[PDB]
């Protein structure tokens, strides 16, 4: 995932590993960390968040009590607007035949936080979902890809995701597998992909909702998690989103949407590729490139 | 070019050019008696007359 | 590396793994052994052919006596031409088993092998036709001028591609040296799709006469079916060299001892037997049209028999009542053939129109309905 | 822009490029040929039949 | 007939490429194609060229000696 | 299950030897000619049959019914043209590729090469029977002189050459078989180029440097389909420009002359792809002899295999291998140029030499400096 974002965003500042380099981490001073802090952490960017047993009111108080320090300058109360991330198609090969596995990762450039699309992208993401070795499911799963991968012992496990960010995202998915299977599950995916843009049906739309919709529910078991939404929520999209409005968008969607949604952001778009391991058997972008349409 | 090619190699297999023109044929309307058939190699193919 | 020199020559390999390890059910008959006759048929018909080709002149004003000067004065010419002449009967003979053979034991399950087998078929009647023209006689021109001249049935394209075919407004030497050029052609494409029939059976291994796995017990084509077939070589070898040697004109029409004549069609025209059964159907409708579908379909509808499978076994050896209508459709078919041989006139025309009639619903009607009735009574 | 406008409605779907190369080929093809012949019965004035025709073309 | 993951053992290889629709072409015809077209060329034109030559040569003597054996000498006619 | 394209014992290999075939990412340009060899071959035989539908094999009207193919069939006369000079294009094509096979080596392939020999022999037999059926008097003259070759080998001499004719000298029996021959051949040429395919495909192919490819190998396509749909075109613009352009350029013209069993023209000469071998047996002063260096001459290919002595496996890396390979090359130019030289001085003796001298490096000069070069690594 590392090198996925290094190659998919390549040359900019997304592309870089939130660890941090070698050199760095080497030679960081008192005085650098400072400045981050210093410069970073300001809170017209920070957000005071919390769930549980209390009362509104008595929370606030105590941040006027202990987050004051007013500013003067309308300088102080800019949040400072970034430079846009440049996608670039395009691949980066680590290989090591003496790896027991392979781990692969596809993706296109995602919408950007703020988008009423990745809704539809989520429903989409849902219909593929995800599979690994230990899902009791089995040869009955409902995703076809799953199916298919337990079929022919196509992968250890792989999974769909959407990541997004203010400006922009990855949108995709990651598998490991044995160097003699990349390839045919490879292909299996990018296949699903594309039924996605292509004959993606009510049903498997139906199905997909209604998990979506747990899925998100399930994002808000317990105090912790719950805070998390609104800690992000305000980050991002600048507010709170309630379920019953995350629904209601939900129950919008149906097979029209998503087609039309996937072909948007997934057909003929130059990907980004990443693949680690002993990685001969997957070997070639333009065929890559070639699986993104007609299908 | 594809579609020329084939057109080119395709008439190759119709009518030469060396194939013939029109008729006219002699006849006597009096080599023939009162209830009888004749053939003549006209034009290619047989004519009764 | 691998160790012994039969298994590891990517050539070697080949005839040992196609023709010696092959695996083989235990308890094939006798009607299977039509598949290599055939082959060796073809490749038979093949080497006459070149010798042949060798003295042939394709050329309406020498063609005819190209053939005679072959046989009068080429060292065992005659000889060479006699095997040719035949082999083509003996092949159809070969060929039309080895389809019964087929549909008694429904080795049609095994679709693409059969599919094949039918363009095969398909092929070598067209083979034939073209190489029955060479000779220039009586027949084969208006056969050549018959034949062709039922694409013309087709509406619009029709009149226009038979042009292609004769290379003329009727049929002439344009004709006759492109029949040539094709007859020499076509056997050679016939060696190659048998190649794609073959490697197609191989996926599956060959059917049996009990129509049930033999998995249980198998044995190398070597030497069990090398031998067996050699024997069934010589044992149909044979009959057709007593013909070709004593009486090699009984089943060729004589009237193609007289230089082809664009201006007399001859009273008493019939095809050479394997075409009667055709030609029987072609004759038996009264339209145009009519007629050359009902060919069309006679032989085309070979491509059906795998859908109109409903028995829940796959031979009909433990089937009586198929068998019965099985048989009944051959003896259908033997009098279709013979009706073919007859002139247009009562009774014949009536009673070719029935045979046909039964020949189809025989094969599109009562053989998938016996079959399912059949099931039932077994308690299916 | 035209290219945009050009993958958008031709390049893209498989279906209209292919629909494209068809209903393209004829005009190049009729196009082509009648460049091809004049600038061809251009370089030979007055040297081909169609030129010495009306010579003996008695009308 | 699968030759693709049983072909032979790598390690600790890193490759970057890029989307054709993101690279250009034909990328520096000038700063880095034709110089190194001439590079080629300097380096093998001093083992191609000389045999050529050479038959070039031997094809002229053998044919200008021979149009010159056609020719006559007055030496003969001179008596 | 899963795709399609692999589990089709049909589509499967179109798959399995032309779309996955791994190849080493960098062949160059000389790889080509193994393609356009083949739809070269394929091209042939179409403009082959075409033609075959209008031509009539007997003496009395052979050449009478080409030229009625020309001059009536509609574009029977391009239709000649393009096969005429595609047997050309072929020979051209097909020299390449054997020296490709020579500098780099590929010849350590050697099933894959032995059979590329007898291809090249099928070729060149096939070619030789083509060019009688027009009977011109070249087609004649050549098709006598030609046969006759094997009336060198003793007792089952003369005799041999009686089968070939059909009778005691060349005549209608010997025409039609030939046309017979020549309408067969090819498709066994079809044939062979399958083995010595599938025989490369055991090894994959080789490359340039001359050293394992599997640590990187690219699909055949679309890096090599189209690499190839683009060689193809640049070399099927210059064969074009002459069946369209210069027709007869490479054609001899006596050969517009129907064939006189009486007559042998004065200015003798077969077709380009034969005059080095017609200089070399012209070289030898003895019928046998002759032959013989004839014989050899391409015989000797089977041997280059054996006559590998450098540790390394392309010329790539050998300048003195490389400079006498170019020699090589060079010495088989002017051995062409003497065929097209009548029998005099100073011909005579310039054609005796190159032979010499094509042998000879052949045989002596390429083992030699393959072993110098050796030592000079210090192996
Ligand atoms: C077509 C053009 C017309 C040509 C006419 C064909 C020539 C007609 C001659 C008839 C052939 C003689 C066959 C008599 C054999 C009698 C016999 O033994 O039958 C019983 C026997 C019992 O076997 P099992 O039930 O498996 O027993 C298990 C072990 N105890 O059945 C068999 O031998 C199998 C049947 C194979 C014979 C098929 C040959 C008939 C030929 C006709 C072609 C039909 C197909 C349609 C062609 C469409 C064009
Ligand atoms: C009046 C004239 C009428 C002419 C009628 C002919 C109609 C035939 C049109 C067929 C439709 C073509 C459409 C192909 C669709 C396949 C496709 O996807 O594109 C082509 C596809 C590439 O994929 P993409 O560029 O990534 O496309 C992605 C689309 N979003 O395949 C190709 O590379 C095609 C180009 C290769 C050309 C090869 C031919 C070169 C040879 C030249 C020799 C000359 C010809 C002689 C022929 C002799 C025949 C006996
Ligand atoms: C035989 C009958 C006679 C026919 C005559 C043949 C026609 C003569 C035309 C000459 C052909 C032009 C060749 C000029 C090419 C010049 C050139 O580029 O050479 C240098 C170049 C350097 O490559 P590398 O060392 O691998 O470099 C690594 C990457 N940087 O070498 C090559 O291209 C490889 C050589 C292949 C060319 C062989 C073609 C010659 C043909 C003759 C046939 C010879 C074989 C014997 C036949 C017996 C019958
Ligand atoms: C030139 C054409 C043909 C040749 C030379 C040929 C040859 C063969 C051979 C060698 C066999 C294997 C041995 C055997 O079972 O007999 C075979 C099998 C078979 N052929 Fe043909 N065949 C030809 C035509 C056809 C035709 C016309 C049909 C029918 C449409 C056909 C249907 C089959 C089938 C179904 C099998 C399976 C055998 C089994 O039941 O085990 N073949 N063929
Ligand atoms: C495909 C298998 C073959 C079949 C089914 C076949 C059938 C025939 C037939 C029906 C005839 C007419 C025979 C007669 O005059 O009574 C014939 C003639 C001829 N065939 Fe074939 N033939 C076959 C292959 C070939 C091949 C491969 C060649 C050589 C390329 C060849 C060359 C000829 C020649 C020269 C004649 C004309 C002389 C003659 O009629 O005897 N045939 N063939
Ligand atoms: C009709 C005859 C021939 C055809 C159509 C043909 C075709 C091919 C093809 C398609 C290839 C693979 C691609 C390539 O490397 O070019 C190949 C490879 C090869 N052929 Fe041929 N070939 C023919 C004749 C020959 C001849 C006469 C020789 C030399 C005696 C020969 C020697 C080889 C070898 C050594 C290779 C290996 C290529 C490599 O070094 O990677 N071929 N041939
Ligand atoms: C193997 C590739 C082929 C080569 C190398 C080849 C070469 C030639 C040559 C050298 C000639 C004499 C051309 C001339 O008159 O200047 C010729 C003639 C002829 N070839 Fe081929 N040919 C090939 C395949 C075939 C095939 C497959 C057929 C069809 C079975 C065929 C049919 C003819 C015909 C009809 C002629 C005589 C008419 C003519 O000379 O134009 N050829 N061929
Ligand atoms: C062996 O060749 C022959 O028997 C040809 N000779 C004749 O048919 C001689 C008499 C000509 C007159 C009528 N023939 C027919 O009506 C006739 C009808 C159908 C067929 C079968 C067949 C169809 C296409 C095809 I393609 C092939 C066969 C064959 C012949
Ligand atoms: C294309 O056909 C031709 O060029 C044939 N025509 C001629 O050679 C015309 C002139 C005839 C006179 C002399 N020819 C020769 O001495 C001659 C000698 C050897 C060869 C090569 C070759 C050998 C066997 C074989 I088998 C084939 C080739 C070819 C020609
Ligand atoms: C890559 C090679 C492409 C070759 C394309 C050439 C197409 C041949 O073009 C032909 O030109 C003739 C003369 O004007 C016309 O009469 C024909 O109708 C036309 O098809
Ligand atoms: C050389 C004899 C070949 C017989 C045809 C069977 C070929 C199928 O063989 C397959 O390849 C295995
Ligand atoms: C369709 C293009 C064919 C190119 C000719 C090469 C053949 O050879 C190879 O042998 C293998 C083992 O038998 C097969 O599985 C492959 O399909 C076959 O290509």
């Amino acid at each position: 995932f590392d090198y996925l974002h290094a190659t998919a965003f390549q040359g900019t500042a997304l592309a870089r590993t939130v660890e941090g380099t070698t050199e760095n981490i080497k030679h960081l001073t008192r005085a650098d960390l400072a400045s981050y802090i210093d410069t970073h952490f300001k809170a017209p960017r920070m957000v005071l968040a919390a769930a549980g047993g209390i009362s509104h009111k008595e929370l606030v108080d105590a941040a006027r009590q202990h987050f004051s320090g007013v500013s003067f300058t309308y300088k102080e109360d800019a949040v400072p607007i970034l430079p846009r991330c440049r996608f670039t198609g395009s691949e980066i090969r680590a290989r090591d035949d003496a790896l027991p596995v392979a781990h692969v990762a596809l993706a296109v450039e995602g919408p950007g936080w703020a988008d009423p699309d990745n809704v539809v992208l989520h429903v989409a993401n849902a219909i593929i979902g995800r599979y690994d070795r230990t899902f009791g499911g089995g040869k009955h799963l409902s995703s076809r890809l799953a199916a298919l991968a337990v079929e022919h012992k196509l992968c250890h496990s792989f999974q769909t995701f959407n990541t997004s960010y203010s400006d922009t995202g990855l949108f995709g998915f990651h598998f490991v597998a044995d160097p003699l299977s990349i390839d045919d599950m490879m292909f299996c995916a990018q296949g699903e992909w594309m039924r996605l843009c292509t004959s993606t049906t009510e049903s498997e739309v139906k199905r997909a909702k209604n998990h979506l919709r747990s899925a998100m529910v399930a994002q808000l078991d317990g105090t912790t998690p719950v805070c998390e939404t609104i800690g992000s929520h305000l980050l991002n999209y600048g507010r709170r989103i309630s379920l019953e409005e995350w629904d209601s968008r939900i129950s919008a969607v149906d097979a029209r949407m998503v087609r039309d949604v996937c072909s948007k952001y997934i057909y003929d778009k130059c990907p980004a590729l990443a693949a680690v391991g002993p990685i001969e058997q997957l070997l070639d972008y333009n065929r890559i490139r070639s699986g993104m349409y007609w299908i | 070019a594809a579609k020329n090619v084939v057109t080119q190699f395709i008439s190759s297999l119709s009518a030469s050019a060396d194939v013939l023109a029109l008729s006219k044929i002699e006849i006597k309307l009096s080599d023939i008696p009162e209830g009888k058939n004749v053939a003549f190699k006209w034009r290619g193919k047989p004519l009764f007359v | 590396m691998a160790p012994n020199i039969r298994k590891s020559h990517p050539l070697l390999k080949m005839i040992n793994n196609s023709l010696i390890d092959l695996p083989a059910p235990s308890n094939i008959s006798a009607w299977w052994n039509f598949g290599s006759l055939l082959a060796v048929c073809l490749m038979t018909q093949i080497l006459t052919g070149l010798l042949l080709a060798m003295h042939y002149t394709a050329d309406t004003s020498l063609a005819f006596s190209s053939v005679a000067h072959t046989c009068r004065n080429v060292q065992y010419g005659w000889l060479i031409r006699n095997l040719h002449a035949n082999g083509a009967s003996f092949f159809f003979i070969c060929i039309f088993l080895h389809i019964g053979r087929g549909l008694y034991y429904g080795s049609y399950l095994y679709k693409e092998t059969w599919n094949t087998g039918v363009i095969l078929l398909l092929t070598l009647m067209a083979t034939a036709f073209v190489g029955y023209v060479l000779p220039w006689g009586q027949m084969s021109f208006w056969g050549a001028t018959v034949i062709t001249n039922l694409f013309s049935a087709i509406p619009y394209i029709g009149h226009t591609l038979v042009e292609w075919a004769w290379g003329g407004f009727s049929v002439d030497n344009p004709t006759l040296t492109r029949f040539f050029a094709l007859h020499f052609l076509l056997p050679f494409a016939i060696a190659g799709i048998t190649i794609i029939h073959l490697t197609f059976l191989h996926e599956s291994g060959s059917n049996n006469p009990l129509g049930i796995s033999s998995d249980s017990d198998k044995i190398p084509f070597h030497p069990y079916y090398s031998f067996k077939d050699i024997l069934g070589l010589t044992l149909m070898l044979t009959p057709f060299l007593t013909l070709a040697l004593f009486s090699p004109n009984l089943l060729g029409d004589p009237e193609n001892f007289t230089p082809a004549n664009p201006l007399v069609t001859p009273p008493h025209i019939k095809p050479e037997w394997y075409f009667l059964f055709a030609y029987a159907i072609l004759r038996s409708i009264p339209n145009k049209l009519g007629g050359v579908l009902a060919l069309a379909a006679s032989v085309l509808i070979l491509f059906l028999i795998p859908f109109l499978h409903k028995s829940k076994q796959r031979t009909m050896t433990f089937r009586p009542l198929s068998q019965t209508l099985f048989w009944l459709l051959v003896a259908n078919l033997l009098i279709l053939t013979w009706i073919g041989s007859q002139p247009v006139e009562h009774p014949f025309i009536i009673i070719g129109q029935m045979a046909s009639l039964s020949y189809f619903t025989i094969l599109l009607i009562l053989f998938p309905t016996i079959g399912t009735l059949e099931n039932k009574m077994l308690n299916y | 822009a035209l290219l945009r406008q050009a993958y958008s409605a031709l390049f893209r779907r498989t279906s209209t490029f292919a629909l494209t190369v068809v209903l393209g080929a004829v005009l190049f093809e009729r196009a082509f040929d009648q460049g091809a012949d004049a600038i061809f019965e251009h370089l030979n004035e007055g040297k081909l039949w169609k030129h010495i025709k009306h010579k003996y073309e008695a009308s | 007939g699968i030759h693709f993951g049983n072909l032979a053992r790598v390690r600790h290889i890193i490759t970057y490429s890029l989307s054709p629709f993101e690279q250009r072409a034909i990328p520096n015809i000038f700063s880095d194609a034709l110089p190194n077209v001439w590079r080629r060329f300097s380096s093998q034109v001093f083992k191609v060229a000389p045999p050529f030559l050479g038959a070039y040569l031997l094809y002229s003597w053998g044919t200008q000696e021979f149009e010159r054996l056609k020719r006559k000498n007055p030496a003969d006619y001179e008596n």
